[PDB]
């Protein structure tokens, strides 16, 4: 492949040069319109540029932390951090977000990796082995209450068991409702005059719960999950500008008031160099 | 004799003439269509008024000044009042159409000023108060009025902020949306074709506006000596290739 | 059982390794895919589009007036605007192209910028833009910006010129962030001959300025942009 | 070689090779020679 | 192959033995020139010379170190080890840059393998489990500021998670900007009066940033990370004198001052044995 | 599920040892290489050139 | 002895994978299946079936 | 698959939605005979709910 | 590939794609078709 | 058998069995024969 040809002194009627940008297109203007060039070839094939390479590789989406200790006398299993959940999203921590709002639909299999380590902040005898349980709970499946609940038995419902410290693995289908995730959405769930606007179900992705399988011992053990994402198989629609200003909300495009210049002033004129 | 520079739409009953275009954009490299099975869900065949719904409506000028900020409009709302359009739309369950847009502005080879006039498909509003403050319908939904970005913040309503396009971007990066520039000096029209761009094969009209069209001042408008400081920019939009289905008893919407 | 031996590495996540899994959801079946328009595949095919250059930066708070470059009447031989080519960074940096090449490590290509003129039809105007290759200070007058790549733009009836910065370079990849040994030169612009407005006219006129990507180009090695980053983790 | 029934378990994609800007570049409705006037 | 011919007596008038190294040549003499040789055969290869195999075995090229403990009230993770950046470099450990600095240009991908071990100099009850994890960080990327930043999300970024006690390995492309890495390079970066002799990004080669991902026990743990360099698909070009002196810098060719002969003095006479 | 049976060895790093890893950077492409002229293949190829020996010693 | 690697996800019990496992019971016979009326595959088979609606839910 | 064929008015004496549910059968009655349709595609198996997938987890 | 002697130790067996409610929807011993009245 | 895509990933290279030391040993611009005088 040629990335320049050879072209010589021109003195033409033909002039390349010139357009008129209010037309709404950028015209291909090459090097070799306007000055002399030799030939040179690209070797190049813009591999690592596609999509499927931009958003293929795991990015931490989530962190809870859920903790192993007597829940004796706990009145809520829920709030003493007994089990988790989490309801899936890719729009919580910036790094990945920016990178998927550069398209406006987006579709793909995501595969998750999940880390999950121990914490021991208060004199312990030891460091206990504890199995993690993933629960992927669906939309209308019942939600634990307990962190050991009829709900843990999940006979429908795929969960993963691995140990505290190791990782687990596993990949997920499409399973957005429409033919692609939206990543805005200028639309309300129905007519109502208060309804809230922007977040989707048409985004959805599905939620998790997390407990430790593990009674507890003497001491009391933090767990922090990470949960990873890598989007493979992707397909993306419709490139927008990106993002300028910093995020709020998971869901809607509203930023921070009295945020600052985003645009660097000059250090000098507009001449300076 | 055929210049890039004059040209004829028409559409329906209604026909638009420009002698001072820049050619026309369509979105995507996509023209307008109608759906295909092979893409379809709902088994309701659908309705095709045709003709008398896709014609041009003129909706009600605007007035560029020195000091104006930009406009904003959604579709299918700008219509939701127009002609037949507007009664199908508030009678069908669901319903799909692409769009002929023409923005008109003229003035003098004495004047100077440039509009960018853009469509951005899924424009979602950012609330000027931040955190998670949503955006209301009404506020979303300003039918042939359009959103004034040089109003004030109003309560529910979205930021109206220029530099942000209304949402944490750059102004300056909405050329990557299909945009077309009014610069008087060369352009007095704009015309964009919009294809049907959505996730679901056809959709609500009421609960969601596919496109924003957004007409912004971007080198500001400079009258000769002692002429009067303003010049009216008018939109005229027509539906193309419309279809409804789910035909029933007749929307009734917030406020 | 067949006999195996375990390698270094057993065990590690990389995040950029690319294998198998099972699903957890066996023998779903997603949604049908329809027709949308704009599909992109490469990164490659947005940067070609252009975008506008806030290069009148000299504000105080982000402003649509730092995209016009000001023009004005009857000044002979000065300079209209100048910056560097440090893509990555400055003015460059928010642009599209800015805003991507951020995502990658090295740069390598040629790039297009061009000037769309907005003053009444009736004036008339002749500059230079000027492209010094990597070696030379930023030109202080035309006889210095001249003896590099410019083009002499004639404003006419075709209202935008689009200058080339053909890649002029020993070394073939430049780093994204500004670094010395790759730095990429500079870009002045000044009235050739001057800009002359019509009668009952008056005042400032002003260029729009865009950037974006030749053919040619070439970004690797991703990395993580300096452009976005955040406290907590949001919430609904 | 899959080691697992389902497509989406399968590993990353392969290069789309496909590139097109001018959906991007130019989508003008009537055709623009680059050396040809812009506006005739 | 013979490694030896037959040779026999002589009486010519063609001399190859007498020659002119004023020349520059150094002129192919063989032991069967100049006395009477029997046949014997190579039975070798030179296989183990090859330049592939003489840079292609892991070489220590870094040891750092960080620890697990509590973060809380410390003004500066960087400097309390809480993490740890490295800018890669092939010669701050000097038995393999000696090697390589025996050619000019070297071009080759790298295999890294990173041993991490634990230590707990000071009373703890225990051991405690820890991942590492490693994260490329290229030139521009955002630099980690606490031990756990939005950085470490690392969305774009290679980063590696393994186990303290364990090792981890990936390999990565040959990853200079010019054809070759310049093992010496006679210049500066641009012609300031001031600037850097020598040292050049023709030779950069990334950067990595450590950190554990657990929290805090209640004791506290040392880390200690060595980083192992393998070239593979090796190229050499332009052979150099090797390295007498003994080094003060990475990439300055400087040797220490009153630094001591290098060449062994005899135990008597130049006519000793 | 294969059945396997690890060997004594499992886990350990030998420095000499040459296997597959993955590759950090998927995707990425190399600088083309350009020719340049010395390459050097075998290092018998170098000790072939002669050297001055120091062979005065006695300072 | 062939050299491998294991990936993240080694050891993990995953409720809804499908892989083979050694048999407790080598070699037993299961009993003949005989006929029976009322195979049912799917459960897209049933849920064409009608049944009544409480409709009247106001007791 | 279609899941939908496209049908149009009818004004017939045959009529497919009038039936005597004493009988015990659900007769296999379709939007089709009582509204006027479009044709539309399945683009579905019934994979996921095989008794041998309903079970097997 | 079963790595196993014993058919209990294969994995789960593959879609029916069976499929016939009419043993349970039409399960009536004198045929009835759409269209023609239920009772004659 | 690479398992991986990239190149860079494969494991070391095999014997350039290439050696030519005359590049290095008699980089002469009129060529030496053994045994002719050096210098005539």
């Amino acid at each position: 492949t040629v990335a320049s040809i050879s072209s010589g002194p021109k003195h033409t009627q033909k002039v390349p040069i010139l357009t008129a940008n209010e037309t709404g297109a950028t015209m291909p203007v090459l090097p070799s319109d306007s000055i002399e060039t030799r030939t040179t070839y690209m070797h190049f094939n813009g591999s690592e540029t596609d999509v499927e390479c931009f958003l293929g590789r795991a990015a931490c989406v989530h962190v809870t932390e859920i903790q192993n200790k007597d829940a004796t006398g706990i009145d809520n299993h829920r709030e003493a951090k007994l089990f988790n959940d989490w309801k899936i999203n890719l729009s919580s921590l910036v790094q990945l977000r920016k990178k998927l709002e550069l398209f406006t639909y987006v579709r793909f299999d995501s595969e998750y990796t999940i880390l999950a380590t121990a914490s021991q902040p208060d004199s312990a005898n030891y460091s206990s082995n504890l199995v993690v349980q993933a629960m992927y709970v669906p939309p209308g499946a019942p939600n634990p209450k307990e962190w050991d609940d009829y709900t843990w038995q999940s006979a429908s419902n795929p969960s993963v068991f691995f140990k505290v410290g190791d990782t687990s693995r596993f990949s997920v289908p499409y399973v957005g409702l429409a033919s692609a995730y939206n990543c805005f959405y200028d639309g309300y769930s129905h007519d109502d005059a208060e309804t809230q606007y922007g977040i989707t179900v048409l985004n959805h992705m599905g939620s998790m719960a997390f407990r430790i399988v593990n009674e507890h011992d003497e001491h009391k053990t933090l767990v922090k999950i990470r949960v990873y994402h890598r989007a493979k198989h992707v397909e993306a629609w419709i490139p927008r500008a990106p993002r300028a200003l910093p995020y709020t909300s998971i869901g809607r495009t509203n930023y921070p008031k009295n945020t600052e210049p985003v645009i660097k002033k000059r250090k000098g004129d507009i001449k300076s160099y | 004799g055929y210049s890039d520079r004059v040209q004829q739409i028409t559409l329906g009953n209604s026909t638009i003439t420009t002698q001072e275009a820049a050619n026309a954009v369509v979105c995507y490299a996509e023209w307008p269509e109608y759906l295909p099975d092979v893409d379809a869900s709902d088994v309701n065949k659908t309705s095709k008024p045709d003709t008398s719904v896709c014609r041009f409506y003129t909706l009600d000028s605007k007035t560029w000044t020195t000091g104006s900020k930009g406009w904003c409009w959604k579709l299918p709302d700008a219509l939701k009042d127009m002609g037949v359009f507007g009664q199908n739309m508030f009678f069908h369950s669901l319903g799909r159409s692409g769009y002929t847009v023409h923005v008109q502005c003229n003035a003098t080879k004495f004047h100077s000023g440039c509009l960018l006039v853009v469509v951005i498909p899924e424009h979602q509003l950012a609330s000027h108060e931040g955190g998670n403050v949503s955006v209301k319908y009404t506020f979303t939904h300003p039918g042939e009025r359009g959103i004034d970005l040089s109003s004030a913040n109003e309560v529910g309503g979205p930021v109206k902020d220029v530099l942000y396009n209304m949402n944490g971007t750059l102004l300056g990066n909405l050329l990557i949306f299909p945009h077309q520039f009014i610069n008087l000096r060369t352009n007095n029209t704009a015309t964009i074709v919009i294809p049907y761009i959505n996730s679901v094969p056809i959709d609500s009209m009421t609960r969601h506006n596919n496109v924003s069209l957004m007409v912004i001042p971007i080198a500001p408008l400079t009258v000769p000596t002692g002429a009067t400081p303003s010049l009216p920019i008018t939109v005229t939009i027509a539906p193309m290739c419309t279809e409804f289905s789910g035909i029933r008893s007749k929307s009734i919407v917030p406020q | 059982g067949l006999p195996t031996t375990t390698l270094p590495g057993s065990g590690q996540f990389l995040t950029t390794d690319d294998r198998q899994s099972p699903s957890a959801l066996p023998n779903y079946e997603p949604t049908p895919r329809i027709h949308i328009p704009g599909k992109v595949h490469n990164l490659l095919e947005i940067i070609q589009v252009d975008t506008l250059i806030p290069m009148n930066n000299t504000h105080t708070k982000d402003e649509v007036n730092s995209y016009l470059i000001p023009l004005n009447a009857n000044r002979q031989n000065e300079q209209v605007f100048g910056t560097n080519l440090f893509i990555g960074d400055g003015v460059f940096k928010t642009t599209l192209l800015g805003e991507i090449v951020q995502y990658y490590t090295h740069w390598s290509g040629s790039l297009r910028f061009s000037l769309m003129y907005t003053g009444p039809a009736l004036s008339s105007a002749k500059l230079i833009l000027a492209y010094t290759p990597p070696g030379a200070r930023g030109p202080q007058d035309r006889r210095e910006a001249m003896l590099g790549t410019h083009v002499v733009w004639d404003i006419g009836l075709q209202s935008t010129i689009v200058m080339t910065i053909p890649w002029t370079s020993g070394v073939q990849f430049r780093y994204t962030d500004p670094d010395t040994y790759t730095s990429a030169g500079f870009l002045s612009c000044w009235y050739q001959t001057s800009l002359i407005l019509p009668p009952e006219t008056t005042g400032q006129v002003y260029l729009l300025s865009f950037i974006s990507a030749c053919p040619d180009f070439k970004l690797r090695l991703m990395k993580d942009t300096q452009t976005i980053s955040q406290t907590v983790a949001l919430t609904e | 070689i899959n080691y697992y029934k389902d497509a989406a378990s399968t590993s990353s994609a392969g290069q789309s090779l496909s590139m097109d800007p001018s959906k991007f570049t130019e989508p003008v409705k009537d055709l623009m020679l680059k050396g040809a006037p812009a506006l005739n």
